[PDB]
RNA sequence: GGGAGACUGGAAUUCCUGGUGUAGCGGUGGAAUGCGCAGAUAUCAGGAGGAACACCGGUGGCGAAGGCGGGUCUCUGGGCAGUAACUGACGCUGAGGAGCGAAAGCGUGGGGAGCGAACAGGAUUAGAUACCCUGGUAGUCCACGCCGUAAACGGUGGGUACUAGGUGUGGGUUUCCUUCCUUGGGAUCCGUGCCGUAGCUAACGCAUUAAGUACCCCGCCUGGGGAGUACGGCCGCAAGG
């Protein structure tokens, strides 16, 4: 069980009030894999510097989780196949 | 390398006394478990040839621990190498 | 361009400052000379004996700060902050002509783009910030000399 | 060392060169 | 058509110098290069071609209405300042200068070095 | 000549999230300065860039404004 | 993978087979055959129309499901990969939760005992059914319908996928294995994922048995025909046929696509060829 | 920037589509082939695709050598410092042998934006199978395999001990100026440069990273051509080694 920091970014015609809640449920399988923490921030609707998928601003999302490597990939691949997630970026929080 | 875990639990097994960790039996069981891990490792990326140099390293510092078990007692080194498995 | 030397290479291209690329150019050159109300000849000898092609000071007639130079051949050229005829400026006798365009709103590094990109010995314009008059030039040591009110 | 030995050695390597695609096919014919 | 306010383009090769300008919505109202003023071969690769391209442009843009304009230089230095200077000595006051060269970030083979 | 800010005791850490820190080591181009005219160490030279690199990936510096 | 055959007789020199690794089972569903008989190439007629067909091994037809649009929210797993031989692509046999067998062409990388969805909400792994509309663009799907429920029709061979460039309106404009852009309605479903037996193309078939075995009569060349049998035919000695290349019913080489076919506004850009 | 795998980011080149838009664009020492007038170049917007990663970035880091920098994650090798707990000479070298081994080249299957052997024209020339210009196929790229060569060079085999120093720079430990911020300075271990004693050399030069003083092991040389060629043999699909 490893530290790790997903930082994502989502369109901003979503509204924010969803965002926390959804971004929840995403969390739910990591949360159900091995018995992993979370923390949650957000801090959204900031303009991009450059555009990204035909957009100009978004919602910013940072999420440290502790979990297991394959788990986090799953997450990934799950946040990426999304269509409500711009981006994703994954680092480790470790000497990494 | 393998963790600490797997290091103390082998030294436990295989080393002479609770304290050894430098004795030929035990440095024989760690690069041998190394060189277990390293093939399995190298049985799935077949072009990373420099960690089969390593590979090569270790089993040559293996086979020269060996050799000295087997000039200074035989019998250690039999038994060493029935309990091992080294076809050698 | 550059590699290679020979008896009839082109020679190298120097300008009259010492070059100190933009890299630490700075600005550490201010002088604020004077801004007491001048006519046009009297700018002028203000101009000669200290020896300097152009001269900020402010118009007698308008009130506007203004910027005199060597016009070449053409004898004098003047520039104000927003470009008046000849009857409202106050009487002269050099022949000069003055220039069209006005000193336009920019910022100091847009004027320090602007100086580099069109290669004029100075700049005059109104600061963005300041919404008063500037003019830079490339100092003799490489920075850029901003004089200011 | 001056570069008249490798002019020479390049020389002769050529020229062996030179004869081998000549020859390639009457090589093999009779290889 | 009436464009009060548009941008300059400003493109001096190493052999040309071509310049057009644009509407602010990217539409070209009005070019001169440095061939068609007259000049072929090396003679329009001089700062001179570059002012007269610069001074047609200028003109083929006032008399389409156009009174104040902002350009972008781009390529190897040429005739870039000769083609400000004479964009401002045509009436039509410069608004900004923004140099526009693509730069690569390291990307494709460059030809081969000449000789 | 100048200072590592980071090798002193108040050295704050190297993030890709923190924008300003990034801001004032790049010139006005956007692009990164030289460690020379910056005088940090080679690690933490090495540290900022990667950083400023990582904010570019994520949209948080422009690429050459 | 292809296993080479070693050079004992003249015609196992060059010859190659099939490694049929992926085949976990060596019968078909009893269920899910049904019988099938050569026609030679002959219509209702009697006729030869297709030419060089005939012979070859007899072959049972296994009920594949191209049209899997009730299973939508059960899931299925994979029992078993087959060898079907009306098709170079293997068959893999599923066994939905509620007890039903269906067969479906095995996508590339699936094994026995996988999960298979389908639906809206169904994943993004390969084997999975889901229209068109649900599918991110980009990816790599096969099996692809052409009109809202007629079933998969496009990339079905072996190793063969088509790749989902984008979503306009209500149409999604794919890239045919051929290279050729066409759109096709939302509505469409599609399988995630290249179907499997990609190596199959590289066997080499060593002797004209196998060929005769695979049902392919002898092809005779034009230029050894009589003109009275081919435009090609005739003359002393070999040649070329004297004429620009024909079909044996004299039709000359060139373009024979119907002009104004009503698809013609669905196609973005056609194939290319020699560049 | 040690290696492998996977995912992914932006600038730029090329092409396609749609606007504005005209008569040139491109190229050179100077021009012409060439592109365009059927709407080129230029400018804007959108789309597709491939390759390489500007700034950081250097005589700076890693690696036995070849060599290695867009970002993130997974797996993995080596090195250095301190403590010196541990084994107790287990060390060095290494004929043959095995493995790795730039680029070019070969085989199967993909990919192909830019560059570009071959090949076309244009130009220069007495002649241009070239240098320069316009196009341009293999190839450069990916996967699995072959070959086994380079000015594969520090033209300097590996290990060890000793022999004045001075000054840059990378990594790690510690004492004293002490603000303890500061390349403060000192000490020490491991690298990487420059200058210079003794000493060595035919000289140039090397000089604690020896080409100095010595010990252990291996490889290689015996005038230049003929020739790293012929024959024979081994390897290789072939080139060839």
């Amino acid at each position: 069980m490893r530290p790790y920091e997903i930082m994502v970014i989502l369109d901003p015609t979503l509204d924010e009030r969803t965002v926390a809640p959804s971004l929840e449920t995403f969390l739910n399988v990591i949360r159900k894999d091995g018995g992993t923490v979370d923390k949650v921030d957000i801090w959204g609707r900031r303009r991009l510097a450059y555009e990204i998928a035909k957009h100009a601003e978004g919602i910013y999302a940072v999420i440290d989780v502790k979990a297991e490597p394959a788990t986090v990939s799953e997450l990934d691949r799950q946040l990426n196949l999304n269509e409500s997630v711009l981006r994703t970026k994954v680092l480790r929080t470790d000497k990494h | 390398a393998l963790t600490a875990e797997q290091k103390k639990e082998i030294l436990g097994q295989y080393g002479l006394h609770d304290t050894d960790t430098g004795s030929p039996e035990a440095q024989v069981a760690l690069l041998t478990k190394r060189i277990q891990d390293l093939t399995e490792h190298l049985k799935v990326h077949k072009h990373d040839h420099h960690s089969r140099r390593g590979l090569l390293l270790l089993v040559g510092r293996r086979r020269r621990l060996l050799k000295y078990v087997a000039q200074v007692d035989v019998a250690r080194y039999r038994s060493l190498i029935e309990r091992l498995g080294l076809r050698r | 361009a550059g590699r290679e030397w020979r008896h009839e290479s082109e020679p190298a291209r120097r300008p009259g400052y010492f070059p100190r690329p933009p890299e630490e150019r700075r600005i550490i050159r201010r002088k604020s000379f004077s801004m007491v109300p001048c006519t046009v000849d009297e700018a002028a000898l203000e101009m000669e004996m200290l020896d300097y092609d152009f001269h900020l000071f402010t118009e007698k007639g308008t009130g506007f700060a203004a910027v005199l130079y060597k016009g070449g051949p053409t004898g004098y050229r003047l520039v104000l902050v927003i470009p008046v005829p000849a009857d409202e400026l106050s009487p002269f006798e050099k022949p000069i002509t003055i220039s069209t365009h006005p000193a336009p709103c920019l910022t100091q590094r847009d004027a320090v783009e602007r100086l580099g990109l069109l290669g004029l010995p100075f700049l005059f314009y109104i600061d963005a910030a300041e919404g008063r008059a500037s003019v830079i030039y490339r100092r003799y040591d490489g920075h850029y000399g901003l004089i200011t009110p | 060392g001056s570069v008249i030995k490798k002019r020479r050695k390049r020389m002769s390597k050529k020229k062996h060169r030179k004869l081998l695609r000549r020859t390639r096919v009457q090589r093999r014919k009779l290889g | 058509k009436n464009v009060p306010h548009g941008a300059a383009h400003i493109k001096s090769t190493f052999n040309n110098t071509i310049v057009s300008i644009t509407d602010p919505q990217g539409n070209v109202i009005a070019w001169a290069s440095s061939g068609h003023v007259g000049f072929k071969g090396s003679r329009k690769s001089t700062p001179f071609a570059a002012q007269l391209a610069a001074e047609n442009a200028a003109r083929k843009a006032q008399e389409h209405g156009v009174k104040k304009v902002d350009v972008f230089v781009k390529g190897p230095g040429s005739g870039r300042e000769t083609a400000i200077r004479s964009l401002q000595a045509a009436g039509l006051e410069v608004g900004t200068i923004s140099d526009v060269t693509p730069q690569p970030h390291n990307g494709c083979r460059p030809p081969k070095r000449r000789r | 000549t100048r200072k590592c800010v980071f090798c002193s005791k108040k050295g704050q850490t190297i993030d890709y999230k923190d924008t300003a820190l990034l801001r004032t080591y790049i010139s006005e181009r956007g692009k990164i300065r030289a460690r020379r005219v910056t005088g940090n160490c080679v690690q933490h030279q090495r540290d900022i860039a990667v950083a400023v690199k990582n904010a570019r990936e994520v949209a948080l510096l422009p690429f050459g404004s | 993978g292809i296993r080479k055959y070693k050079p004992t007789t003249p015609g196992r020199r060059g010859a190659s087979v099939s490694d049929f690794a992926e085949i976990t089972r060596s019968t078909p569903e009893k269920s899910l055959v049904r019988p099938l008989h050569g026609k030679g190439g002959r219509n209702a007629h009697g006729r030869i129309t297709t030419r060089h067909k005939g012979g070859g091994h007899k072959r049972a037809y296994r009920v594949i499901d191209f049209r899997r649009h009730d299973k939508d929210g059960v899931n299925a797993k994979v029992a078993h990969i087959e060898y079907d031989p009306n098709r170079t692509a293997n068959i893999a046999l599923l066994h939905y939760l509620d007890g039903e067998k269906r067969y479906i062409i095995a996508p590339q990388g699936l094994k026995q005992g996988d999960v298979i969805e389908s639906g809206a909400n169904a994943d993004i792994k390969p084997g999975n059914n889901l229209p068109l509309r649900n599918i991110p663009a980009g990816t790599v799907i096969h099996a692809v319908e052409l009109r809202p429920g007629g079933g998969a029709k496009l990339a079905r061979s072996a190793g063969v996928s088509i790749q989902l460039l984008g979503k306009e309106g209500t149409y999604a404009a794919l890239r045919m294995p051929s290279g050729e852009i066409r759109r096709v309605d939302v509505r469409c479903r599609a399988t995630v994922g290249e179907v499997g037996n990609a190596e199959q193309s590289n066997i080499n078939w060593g002797k004209a048995g196998r060929m005769r075995w695979k049902g392919k009569r002898p092809t005779v060349r034009g230029v050894v025909m009589n003109p009275v049998d081919h435009p090609h035919g005739g003359g002393e000695g070999k040649t070329s046929g004297g004429r620009h290349p024909v079909s044996p019913w004299g039709k000359p080489e060139g373009r024979t696509r119907k002009p104004n076919k009503p698809s013609d506004k669905l196609i973005v850009r056609r194939r290319r060829t020699g560049k």
